[PDB]
Parts: C-alpha cells; structure tokens; sequence
C-alpha cells in the first residue's frame, strides 16, 4: 500500500485545496495536493484500532465489599455488608464509560473476571479461607434477604462459588432486550410528568448479589470484589463527540456547576508558540 | 490422565488476553440485528472527520469565541496566529482528533488544517498559511514563514482552504504526549496582501479552522486517557 | 447549467426552491426507507398515510441578533401538532419516520455571521442542577417552539449552555453529527435528510424524540452599518417514509 | 477450537477490515470531485 | 565440515602468513597454512553463540518493593511505597547491560517474568496473600497518585493481576519508536545548550506502576518485586568494543574517576610466562 | 473435561526454558525494519576479528 | 510432560457449566425405558394449552 | 420461520375464532385470524426452554 | 471427545428439537378444523 | 503449534545459520587473496 505517491509540479486550472466546507463533507486532501512528493509507503494495517480491540480489554466496572463475621442479632444483613448486591451497570466508574460513550448504540458479549482479596484489619490469627458466591439476580427475581436464605439455592439462576483471592471468569450473552444496547436515549419509560429521564429507565439487566459460604471464625474478614468486563463481538453505531466535562451520575449527561474551563488557555497570544 | 507441567504466569489474569469462557446463560436467544446507519469500524474512520479547534485559546473561560480566529482590515505584513503542533495537548487537545490521538501513545502520517472564511461576501483577502518542519523556531515574520511548506490563499468564492502538514520526519513515529525529539513543527498564518472590507461595513471578520487527519495516518499502542478522571464512584 | 447552488424539494403537495444552496447532507450517507419485513416485530400491518403526512411543514419563525446562543427543536415533538402527522402520531401506539430538514436564512452581500445546522441522533440533554436531576417531559417537548438556548434556566428544564451542547461536550465536536453551515458569504439554506435511526424497529413517537435538530450562530451576525441588526431563521420539515401501527385510543400526553 | 458450546463463550472478534470513512466525511446528496470546484 | 584438511611440506614463491594489517583486514589465515596437519571434522555447529541464544534468557532488570500497610493518614503513597512505579529501563542492572552493549542497534520482542515474594519482618501472626497488580503506564498516560486512584482501573492499559510468591508473565512486542533501540546515542533532542545528552532521551518507553490490590491486615508486609527480561526474535547490529571500565549512569557511558587499572599488571617480565 | 497430572517442576521459572507467552500489547504494529549495514549473527563471527594485545603489560 | 498454563476462572464452579465427569458406578445397567404417553420436550409446548384465569379476583 | 403471515380483510362464513371449549381442546388460533397482519420472522428457536436446559443447571 | 467410558459421564443431551404440543392442545378423537364450525 | 495471535508471543528464533565475517574481517575496497603479496 502506498502512503504517499510521487507527484510534482503542478499548474493547473484544478485546484484540489479550495473547497466549501459549509457542505459538511471533509474533502480528501492529501499532502501530494499541495507538496512535491516522494512514494513511500504505510507498512501499516490499522489493527490496533478496530472497534473490537478498542473496546475488547478488561476495564475495573465497579468494586464492592462483604464481610464474614457472626450474623447473630444482625437485624439487616443487606446493611452489615454480610452481603451485598450491585445494581448492575457499565457506565459508574468512568475510564470505560467514556470509551463506550463514544458511539450512541453497542452491541457485545461481556465477559466477566471477578477478584476478590480479604483483608483482615484487627487481630487475627490467621487468614481464613473463604469461597465467595456470586450469583445473577435479574428483574422480577427473589432477591436475598438473609446471607442465606432460600434465594442462594439458585436452581434457576446462574451462580458462580470461587475462592477468595482467586478469580471467576465466565462470559455472558448480549442480553439487551433491543438490537443494541442504547448508550444515550432521549425518552422516558411513558408520558408521565415527572417519570425519570435518560439512560437508566433501559438498562435494566437487574443486579448481581454477593456473598460468603463460610460461617464465621471468631475474628472478622473483609473481602473487597472488583468486577471487571471485556467487550467481546463488538458492533458499534454512530459515533458521537467525546465526553468533556466530568461526569455526576450513573446514567444522566449531567455535568457538574461551577465546573472548570476545559479548554486550555493560551500563556500568550493568538499568536504565541 | 495426560502428564503436564504448569509454567510460570499460570493463574494470572492479563487485562488483554483473549480467551474463550463458558456462558452463564447456556442456550440464550440473543434479540435479532435490526439495520442501524452509522456503523464505526474503525477509530481511523472517524477522525478523517473535521472538527473546530479552539485556536483563539486566550480567554478565561470555554466561550465560542475561541472558535472564532479574528482578522483586522488593512494590515499589511503582519502576523493572524500561531500554535505549535503538539496535537496532543494545547489548542489540538479537545477536538476529536486530540481527544483520540489521547488514546494511544505514538502517531504518524499527514494532518489535513483548513480555514473557512466567514467574511462578507464583498471583501477579499489574502493569506499565507506556513507550516515549519522541526529544527528551526516558531517563525517570527512572514519573511521567515514563507521559506518552508506554506500555501497562498486567495480568499473567493470557494470559501474553504485544506493545508496538509506533510509528515515531514526522522523518526517514523511520534509521541502524542509532547515531547521534544518527536516534537512536529509550528503552524503560522500572516497577511498575504490584507483583508478589505466594502463599503457600509465595519469591525473584524473571523475565519473558523478545523483539524482531521489524512488517510496516511497511524495510531498505535494504545493507553488511557488524561482527559477523564474521577474521585468516587458514580451512583444513580 | 445544473449547479450545487439552485434546488428543488417537492413532497407532497409543497414544493421548496433554493437559489443559494451548498448541497444536501443524507445523515450517514442513508436515504429514508420504510421498514422491512426482515426487521419487523410487530404483527400488524402499518398505516402509510403517504402524501398528506409526507409534505413539508414551516415552523414558526426565529430572529438571529447578535446575542443570539441558538435553539434546539426534537423530532417528531417540534411536529406533534402539523396537520394529520400530528393526529396519527397522537392516536398509534408506534411510528416511524424520516425527514427532509430545510433551514432557510438570506441577508446580503454585507452582512457576515455563520450558523452551524446539526442533527444529533439519541440527544440526552443534561440537567443544568447537576447531580442525578432529571430533566422533566415538558422541558424536553417544547413543540414547534423549540428550546432557545439563551433563555433562563427554568426548574425540571435542561441546561443550556452551548460551549456544551447540553450534554457535557464541546460545540468544536459536533462536526462528527451529519451537518452544514449557513455563511450568508456563501450559502442561504441548509438540507439535511435524516433516515430513520433507532435500537428498535419501530418506538412510541411520544416518550422518545430519535433526532434534536440545532442550530447555533458560531461567527456572531454582523450587519451592514445602519442595518437593522436582526435576521429571521424559518425552519421547515417534511416527514418521509412515515407508517404508524397500533391504532387505538389516542395518547393524552402530560401539560 | 472452540471448547464451548454457545458463540458468546469464543474469544475476542478479528479485524473489521472494514473501513469506509465517507458515510462520516462526505455524506453529501451530490457527489463532490475533488478538484472541480466545490459550488458551480 | 572439516575442520583442518591434511596439508603437507611446502616450498612455495606463494606465502600466506605475510600481509599487511595496516589495510583493516584480518587475513583467514588457518594451521594448514604454516605446519603439516591432518584431516579432522568440525563436529559442531555454533548454535549456543547465536545471537538468539546469547540474548534470549531471563535477566533479572529491577528490584523494586512496595508495602501493604494502613495508608490511614500517609500524605504521600508513592513515598510510603504504597505503590511504587518504575520509570522502565534495560541498562539498570548490569550483566545484561554489558551483554546488550556489545552492539550498537538491537531490535527484540521482550518476555517478562515478575517474581514477588513476600517478608514480615516484624512480628505478625500470619502470612496475608496478597495480589499485586503491576500496570503498565506510558507516556501522557494519567499517573497514579495514590494506591487506589481512578488510574489502577486501567480500562484501556495492559494490567497483569498475580499473587505474591507466584510469577507473572506476558510479553510485549518491540515497541521502539525507530527501526530498532539504539544502545547509543551520540546526539541530543534538540540543539539546546543545556539538554541532557545520549541514550536517555530516546529510551523513552515510559513507565511501570505496582501495587497490592488487597486493603491492610494488623501487621505490615513488605512485597519485594523482581522484573526478568528474556528478548525473543532478536536481531543485532554493529558490534563494538566491550566495556572496559564500570558503569555510573544508566543511559552515559560515563566511567567512575581514579577508576583502577583493567589490564592485569605482570608478575615479572615482558618476558615471562 | 480431560483428566491431567501435573509432574514436579510445575509452577518453576527456569531463566534459560524458551516457551510462549501472552502479548500484553495484542494487535500493535511495530515499526517497519529499514536496512543497516553491519548485522552480527554469531558471536563466532566478531571473534575473527583481529585486535590489539596488551602484551607489555609491566606498567 | 506437556507445558500448560491455567487461565482465570480455573477451579470455580459455575451452576450453569455442561462438562463431562467421572462415573461413581462404573459399568451399571440402568432399568429399560418402557413407553408412557405424554412426553413433555419443551416448556412452549404446555404454555399452548389453556387454563382459567382467575379474573374476579375481588374476594 | 414466519411468526405472522401478512392476512388482510375477512368476510367469510368460515369463522375460526368461535370455538367450543367444551371439547377439551385448545384451539390454535393466530394474530392473523382475526386482525389484519404483516409478514415478520420468528428469529428464535425456543432452545432455552427444552426440558434439558429447564432441569439442566 | 468422550474421556469416560461411561454414558452417564457425557454433558448434558442437545435441544429435542421435538416440539409437538398436539398431545396436550387438541387430544380430540374426531379432528376439529379451525374455521369449521366446533360442533356440527 | 502457536497458541496465541500475535507474533510477539512465539517462542524464541531458531539458528540464523547465517554466519559471514566478511563484513567485519575482509572489509576492503580491493580484494585480497590470501597468498598472493598484501601491497603490491
Ligand atoms: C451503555 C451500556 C451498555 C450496557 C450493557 C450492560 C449490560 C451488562 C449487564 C449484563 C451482564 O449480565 C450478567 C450475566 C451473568 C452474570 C453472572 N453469572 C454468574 C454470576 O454472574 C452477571 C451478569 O450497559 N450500559
Ligand atoms: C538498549 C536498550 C534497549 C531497550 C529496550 C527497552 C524497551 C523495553 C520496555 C518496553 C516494555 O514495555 C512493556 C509492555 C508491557 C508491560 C506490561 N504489561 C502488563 C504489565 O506490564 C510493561 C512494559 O532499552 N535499552
């Protein structure tokens, strides 16, 4: 392939590097339009950049935490953290949300690594070794009251058991119920006066809840899960201007008041270097 | 059972493998395509696109007006603005193209720059645009400018002008981020004659300049963003 | 003798010309078309009301003065009341449509200023209270008004802030969105038509608007001296390709 | 091989090699030669 | 092959042991050329001196170490080694750096083995396991500044998660900028009066990040972590004079000064044995 | 799943084993080689070379 | 010994996984299948037949 | 596989909406029995719901 | 690729692709038309 | 058999076997013959 032909003097009445951007397009102008040059050429594909590989690698999607200690006289399991749920959602920590919101619809499969690390903050004689049980909750599921009601027999719902301080890795159909999943919409779920707004009235997968198998030793665990996700079979449509101003909340284009000029301001002049 | 030896990265999890993993949903349907215009391949198609670059930088809060490069009738030899190539930081850093080059860390190949005048129709102008390939300073005067890659033009009915930087260089990448061996260059605009306005009409008339890149380029090794941080996890 | 620069649009029973053009943008290089069987869902035959919800409306008209920041219309809301599209779009459960946008601004040899003409498919606008605020159903359904960016921030309204694009992106990027400048130096008119761009085959025309059109002043208008320092900018749209399915009561929508 | 059954399980795409930017830089109704001039 | 043919008595006007160095040459002058010898074979090939076998085996590079402790009131993680980084680098540690300097250009594919292992020096009741995360960060690539910032969720950064006391091991292409690394360098980034001068300015491949994922148990524990660099798909060019004297900087090829003499001194006599 | 046993020596880095690794930077291009004169591909080959001997070594 | 390196996810036990296992009762001879009409294959088989709703569900 | 078949208007003596449940039946009655309809492809195959993948897990 | 002798050790059994709700829909001696009339 | 899909994850090179001295021991414009006299 060649990335440059040779080309030479030129006098002509056909004057490439004039055009009329109000059109919209952006006429293909190459350097051998207006230089003399020389044949050269890419040795160069372009791989690196494909969708697939953009969006293809592990990104950190959220960490949560859970503890194993006694649950007696725990009125609220949910709120000791004797487990825990994740509203599931791509868009809450931000390096990979700005990367997707670079198109309006995607579609891809996802797939999962989940690591879990304990720490044990106070006094313990040892390290225990407990095996997490991370399990699908989705929409109009039983959801967990207890760290161990009937909910956690899972019969019908995918569940995984890993150790902590190893790692589960399994991967999940594009579950969206449209042909994409919609990384913008400007809608509401009906035409009520004051229903919600954007994104998050969608992307409704349902949640994922965590817990410990092990009862309790007599010291007390934490264990911190970070879920991370890769975009596998990636299709992408529309792209769209980048994200500039920080982001406020999962799902709404918000961008914070009093936020800072985002443009660098030139130390000089127009003029200036 | 077949013997095997376990090597040495065994258990680890690398960000960027590719590997298969059993479903969590064995047998699911997934819903059908439908047909969407718009389909992006590739990060290379997109920043063939143009886009505004905030040139005019110098005030002190983001304003349209950075948009908007001013020119001033009559005055001859002088000089109507000036950046450095560093297109991955300064005046370069949010339009499309900054904000992808952001995303890799080395470059290469030819940026197309245009200018499109927005002056009344019954004025005319000319001016030089100049680019200065690496090694010799931001040029000082016209004089100076003129000597390297540099087009005329003649402000007319045809109402934008595409200058290409021709990749001019050793090395055959740069970096994104600047730095100096890798530097590219200075981009300089002066007054060819002058801008003249008719009759009944007054003030300054402002050019709007856009930056894509030439099908040429290459983007490679690709990294995070400074562009986006963040302090706690968003919520609902 | 055909040039870029005169044209005619006719659809239905109105017929456009411009003796000033600068092309016509087909958003993503794709025509409207109706909806294919391959891609269908829902049973039911469509309704495809053709010329009488095919022509072209005029929206009422903006004034550009110097301190103009912009306006912003949604579609198909800045329609919801023209003629029988509006009736159709009220009474079926779903729709579905593409538009020929025209919009129109002359001044003359003297005058300076620049407009850029955008389409944005999917325009999330963004609350101007930060934080996780919504945006309420009437701020984002302003109808054939549109939404002036240089009003006041009102309560449940969005923000609007044109360095921004109401969304937390800068004005220089939405050049990658189907568009075309108006530089009364050069062109008095600007055509976009927009194909039908949506995750679903077929959607509800009211809880969701698929396009916003904007049109923001970039170079500021600068008149002739003594001139009145104003233009009107008139926006007319025709819809194209419109089938309706799910006939029934007729949708009571809130304010 | 493919080790598993369901296609979301098979690892990461393969290039595009696709790319055609002009739906994105010139969707333009009538087509435009570079080198003819912009507005006849 | 033979290694020396059978050659005999010799009475010739043709003498091949007299030339003339001063032309730059070294004539292949062989044992067949000044005695009788006899017929023997090679019997060997040369395969260990390669240069894909003299450059292609683990070199340990970097020492580095980083420390799980509560971070509660540190101003400064880098300074605690909470997580420490390592501006990456090939001539640090010195046996493979005499190795590589044996050539002018060298163009390689890098494998990386990391070993870490964990100590506690002062009294714990238990050993803890930890995961370290070591991420790569180049150049114009947002910095971690503490050790659980935005940066570690690496959403578009190759990151490696292992266990202390295991290895990790990936491997990296040839990422120079040129055509290959330049071992040396006789130039500068620009003609300024004061820039730094050589290799450094060139080796630029940015940096290395490190950190343990799991938050603080009771006690301290301190992770030491080794980098191995083995080059696979090597090719070499111009090879030069080995290093006499020893190394002070990484990237100069300055010498230490009152350094002592290289060349062993005789115990007696030119004439002795 | 197919039944293994894994034999001593697993989990051991060993400097000198040549196998193959997982790229970190998967789909990236390198640069294009250009030509240098004075390749080198034994070190069998340099040690033909002649040099100099600091045979009066007394100093 | 062949060379081998475990991924992510090794020894976790996904509900949902179809893999092959050991039997525990090597060589067993399970009972004949004998034929009983209505054999169910899919559950979009039963949801076609029709039951009672409930509707005046105010008591 | 078609889901719905395109069916326009009815005017027959041939009525297939009224049945008699009496008979223990139930009688496969379709969208385009008694609504006009479009042609639209079914896309799926009901895999997930074999008593295989029900009992499965 | 069967590793285990026995059948009970293979993965689980690949969709009946059967489906014929007939014996639960319509098990009626005599044949009902839809369209005919239900009883006659 | 390479597991992996990039070239950089293949194990090492394999004996250049190329081997020529020349280049360093015989650089000279005029060639010499071993035998023949060094200045003539
Ligand atoms: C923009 C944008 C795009 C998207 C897609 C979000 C969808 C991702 C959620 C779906 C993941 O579904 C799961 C499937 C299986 C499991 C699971 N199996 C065993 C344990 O958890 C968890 C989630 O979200 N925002
Ligand atoms: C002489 C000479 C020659 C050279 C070459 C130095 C280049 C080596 C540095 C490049 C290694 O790049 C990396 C790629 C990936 C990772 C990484 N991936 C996951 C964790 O770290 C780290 C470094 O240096 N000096």
């Amino acid at each position: 392939t060649v990335a440059s032909i040779s080309s030479g003097p030129k006098h002509t009445q056909k004057v490439p590097i004039l055009t009329a951007n109000e059109t919209g397009a952006t006429m293909p102008v190459l350097p051998s339009d207006s230089i003399e040059t020389r044949t050269t050429y890419m040795h160069f594909n372009g791989s690196e950049t494909d969708v697939e590989c953009f969006l293809g690698r592990a990104a950190c999607v959220h960490v949560t935490e859970i503890q194993n200690k006694d649950a007696t006289g725990i009125d609220n399991h949910r709120e000791a953290k004797l487990f825990n749920d994740w509203k599931i959602n791509l868009s809450s920590l931000v390096q990979l949300r700005k990367k997707l919101e670079l198109f309006t619809y995607v579609r891809f499969d996802s797939e999962y690594t989940i690591l879990a690390t304990a720490s044990q903050p106070d006094s313990a004689n040892y390290s225990s070794n407990l095996v997490v049980q991370a399990m699908y909750v989705p929409p109009g599921a039983p959801n967990p009251k207890e760290w161990d009601d009937y909910t956690w027999q899972s019969a019908s719902n995918p569940s995984v058991f890993f150790k902590v301080g190893d790692t589960s890795r399994f991967s999940v159909p594009y579950v969206g119920l449209a042909s994409a999943y919609n990384c913008f919409y400007d809608g509401y779920s009906h035409d009520d006066a004051e229903t919600q707004y954007g994104i998050t009235v969608l992307n409704h997968m349902g949640s994922m809840a965590f817990r410990i198998v092990n009862e309790h030793d007599e010291h007390k665990t934490l264990v911190k899960i970070r879920v991370y996700h890769r975009a596998k079979h990636v299709e992408a449509w529309i792209p769209r201007a980048p994200r500039a101003l920080p982001y406020t909340s999962i799902g709404r284009t918000n961008y914070p008041k009093n936020t800072e000029p985002v443009i660098k301001k030139r130390k000089g002049d127009i003029k200036s270097y | 059972g077949l013997p095997t030896t376990t090597l040495p990265g065994s258990g680890q999890f690398l960000t960027t493998d590719d590997r298969q993993s059993p479903s969590a949903l064995p047998n699911y349907e997934p819903t059908p395509r439908i047909h969407i215009p718009g389909k992006v391949h590739n990060l290379l198609e997109i920043i063939q696109v143009d886009t505004l670059i905030p040139m005019n930088n110098t005030h002190t809060k983001d304003e349209v007006n950075s948009y908007l490069i001013p020119l001033n009738a009559n005055r001859q030899n002088e000089q109507v603005f000036g950046t450095n190539l560093f297109i991955g930081d300064g005046v370069f850093k949010t339009t499309l193209l900054g904000e992808i080059v952001q995303y890799y860390t080395h470059w290469s190949g030819s940026l197309r720059f245009s200018l499109m005048y927005t002056g009344p129709a019954l004025s005319s102008a000319k001016l030089i645009l100049a680019y200065t390939p690496p090694g010799a300073r931001g040029p000082q005067d016209r004089r100076e400018a003129m000597l390297g890659t540099h087009v005329v033009w003649d402000i007319g009915l045809q109402s934008t002008i595409v200058m290409t930087i021709p990749w001019t260089s050793g090395v055959q990448f740069r970096y994104t981020d600047p730095d100096t061996y890798t530097s590219a260059g200075f981009l300089s605009c002066w007054y060819q004659t002058s801008l003249i306005l008719p009759p009944e009409t007054t003030g300054q008339v402002y050019l709007l300049s856009f930056i894509s890149a030439c099908p040429d380029f290459k983007l490679r090794l690709m990294k995070d963003t400074q562009t986006i941080s963040q302090t706690v996890a968003l919520t609902e | 003798g055909y040039s870029d620069r005169v044209q005619q649009i006719t659809l239905g029973n109105s017929t456009i010309t411009t003796q000033e053009a600068a092309n016509a943008v087909v958003c993503y290089a794709e025509w409207p078309e109706y909806l294919p069987d391959v891609d269908a869902s829902d049973v039911n035959k469509t309704s495809k009301p053709d010329t009488s919800v095919c022509r072209f409306y005029t929206l009422d008209s903006k004034t550009w003065t110097t301190g103009s920041k912009g306006w912003c219309w949604k579609l198909p809301d800045a329609l919801k009341d023209m003629g029988v599209f509006g009736q159709n779009m009220f009474f079926h459960s779903l729709g579905r449509s593409g538009y020929t946008v025209h919009v129109q601004c002359n001044a003359t040899k003297f005058h300076s200023g620049c407009l850029l003409v955008v389409v944005i498919p999917e325009h999330q606008l963004a609350s101007h209270e930060g934080g996780n605020v919504s945006v309420k159903y009437t701020f984002t359904h302003p109808g054939e008004r549109g939404i002036d960016l240089s009003s006041a921030n009102e309560v449940g309204g969005p923000v609007k802030d044109v360095l921004y694009n109401m969304n937390g992106t800068l004005l220089g990027n939405l050049l990658i969105f189907p568009h075309q400048f108006i530089n009364l130096r050069t062109n008095n008119t600007a055509t976009i038509v927009i194909p039908y761009i949506n995750s679903v085959p077929i959607d509800s025309m009211t809880r969701h608007n698929n396009v916003s059109l904007m049109v923001i002043p970039i170079a500021p208008l600068t008149v002739p001296t003594g001139a009145t320092p104003s233009l009107p900018i008139t926006v007319t749209i025709a819809p194209m390709c419109t089938e309706f399915s799910g006939i029934r009561s007729k949708s009571i929508v809130p304010q | 091989i493919n080790y598993y059954k369901d296609a979301a399980s098979t690892s990461s795409a393969g290039q595009s090699l696709s790319m055609d930017p002009s739906k994105f830089t010139e969707p333009v109704k009538d087509l435009m030669l570079k080198g003819a001039p912009a507005l006849n």
